């Protein structure tokens, strides 16, 4: 039950999107209220390093 | 997708003016100052390309590609034969064959000229606008993702669909490049006007 309750734990707290780069920001396609699947585009990063 | 009958089809109604008034200006040609003929057939030849430049869409029926043929009918009409006479003005008639000889070399050259320059215009400008299209199929675009949906709707692999956008985009391109060349021919016409008028009053 105990790796039930963390499975659960990791679904709760991935609902906060972050970021897993540095960059900016160029294409936008999430307005609020859109349904949103782990297969739907959302952003764009571009870094400016190398 | 024309075929080539109905291809040459499209351009029967030049010849049905000049097959009427070339007579007619023939046997009038005894009291026209012939530049003022250049002149206006300079001026049809522009109004006809600019009507073509402002008017070609890709639904556009038999009849959107006969009219301007039709009004270039007399811009062919009163062409030839007016510049001919200036060409062969006051010339013996003994050396009458080597003018000839000389008028048409350079007719000659100067169609294997523009035939050269307008198909590589038109296939480079294509070229920049297919570049300048393609941008915007892209994720991250509503009215985007539609247009697959709708294609693998009819069975069509994502592949082949992305093959028929990039054909659909080839052929917008070469019509907005055919529309640039002429209104570029147009406006060039518009310059080549005055030019008649630097010829002496001999004609006879």
């Amino acid at each position: 039950a105990a790796t039930e309750v963390r499975n659960a734990w990791l679904a709760l707290e991935r609902t906060r999107i972050i970021s897993p780069m540095t960059g900016y920001v160029s294409r936008r396609a999430v307005q609020p209220g859109a349904q949103i699947s782990p297969t739907t585009p959302l952003m764009a990063v571009v870094p400016a390093t190398n | 997708g024309y075929t080539a009958t109905w291809a040459g089809l499209a351009s029967a109604p030049v010849g049905i003016i000049p097959v009427i008034l070339s007579p007619i200006i023939g046997r009038f040609a005894h009291k026209l100052d012939m530049r003022r003929l250049v002149t206006f057939s300079f001026i049809m030849y522009a109004v006809c390309f600019y009507w073509r430049a402002y008017t070609f869409e890709p639904g556009m029926d038999f009849g959107a590609s006969a009219w301007p043929q039709f009004i270039q009918g007399f811009a062919v009409a009163c062409f030839f034969m007016p510049l001919t006479t200036i060409t062969l003005s006051g010339l013996p008639p003994e050396r009458l064959a080597a003018a000839s000889s000389l008028s048409n070399f350079t007719r000659t050259l100067a169609g294997s000229i523009g035939t050269s320059i307008t198909t590589t215009m038109w296939t480079n400008r294509e070229s920049m606008h297919h570049a300048q299209l393609t941008e915007s199929v892209n994720p991250f675009n509503p009215n985007a993702q539609a247009m697959y949906s709708q294609l693998e709707g009819l069975g069509m692999t994502q592949q082949q669909a992305s093959g028929w956008i990039a054909q659909q985009i080839t052929n917008q391109g070469l019509i907005i490049s055919a529309n640039e060349i002429f209104w570029m021919s147009a406006g060039i016409f518009l310059v080549l006007l005055g030019l008649v008028w630097f010829a002496k009053p001999p004609f006879g």
